């Protein structure tokens, strides 16, 4: 998974 | 009883969430810390022993931003399913999901009141939402890049939101119109914005290792605060209150900053992330400080201080 902020 | 600096201290590391932490934020009556994470959940943990309260779930992909309701009841979240949840905290039910916007949904907040929830995305769009309802109220053609911020002022009639865009705008909560626009020097991006505790000022994160205090009435920049690593990610800044008036901020050298809000001098630095510290959070009451790490660390530490 991932989040626009986090990446 | 004016304090020098601080004396913040680790009390208690907060480990669970799968993904890179994201998002962490005080509950306004100082019970709980709510956290956000690209593993697609929120976690409720107690502020003041560190312990896991529960999971809240239902989001179909990674969450970057999660905002308290006034009276501690209500948590809205911000996700890259282009949606926002409204969620009830001690159920964990999801109450409302907020549909509208056309990309990752980046940030949010209610306004004090709490009858509005303010968003912003990677559609380049600011929303304002109605909380009875979860109607779009308004669609703001704010920016021209991604949205990495959206705050209320103290009394709600004000929004400031930023962009990769470069800008600082002002909204009239009420109209939607842009009552002012910060631009400055070559305009790298903005990160990150909020309003100060009074209103009278919009503290904002550039890209290029900097925080300034801006009075926005005046279109002035009052404050410079330098000497921490922020080139790439979308980092929190706080002012903190409750001791000796601080501004911190996480950093990508995995540190929390702590700077004398008046001097601008680094009064504090704290050590034990092992990743870029992408969120801090000021207790409202307490000298208590929450930080958030990414993909290598997905840790949650609180720091406890004299002042």
């Amino acid at each position: 998974s991932s989040s626009r902020r986090s990446s | 009883p004016t304090p020098v600096k601080p004396n913040y201290a680790l009390k208690f590391t907060l480990a669970g969430h799968t993904k890179a932490v994201s998002s962490v934020k005080f509950s306004p009556n100082g019970e709980w810390l709510a956290s956000s994470s690209a593993d697609k959940l929120i976690k409720i943990w107690g502020a003041y022993d560190g312990k896991f309260e529960k999971t809240i779930s239902g989001h179909k992909l990674g969450i970057s931003d999660v905002a308290w309701s006034s009276d501690s009841n209500l948590l809205v979240s911000a996700s890259d399913d282009k949606t926002l949840k409204i969620w009830d905290v001690s159920s964990g039910k999801c109450l409302k999901t907020l549909k509208g916007h056309s990309n990752y949904v980046f940030c949010c907040n209610f306004n004090p009141q709490s009858n509005l929830i303010v968003s912003g995305s990677f559609d380049e769009s600011v929303r304002i939402w109605d909380v009875k309802t979860g109607k779009c109220l308004k669609t703001l053609p704010a920016h021209s890049d991604p949205v990495s911020a959206v705050h209320f002022n103290r009394d709600g009639s004000l929004i400031v939101s930023s962009s990769y865009d470069g800008l600082c705008r002002i909204w009239d909560t009420a109209s939607g119109q842009c009552l002012k626009t910060l631009i400055d020097d070559d305009n790298p991006p903005v990160s990150f914005v909020k309003f100060s505790p009074n209103g009278k000022y919009i503290l904002a994160a550039t890209l290029d290792n900097t925080l300034k205090l801006w009075d926005y009435s005046k279109g002035k920049c009052l404050k410079t605060y330098t000497g921490h690593k922020n080139e790439k990610y979308c980092i929190f800044a706080n002012f903190s209150v409750t001791g000796g008036k601080w501004i911190v901020s996480g950093s990508e050298d995995n540190l929390v900053y702590i700077w004398n809000l008046q001097t601008k001098e680094i009064v504090q630095k704290l050590q034990g992330h092992t990743d870029v510290v992408i969120s801090t959070a000021c207790h409202p009451t307490e000298n208590i400080i929450a930080s958030a790490a990414l993909e290598n660390d997905k840790t949650i530490k609180l720091w406890k201080s004299d002042c």
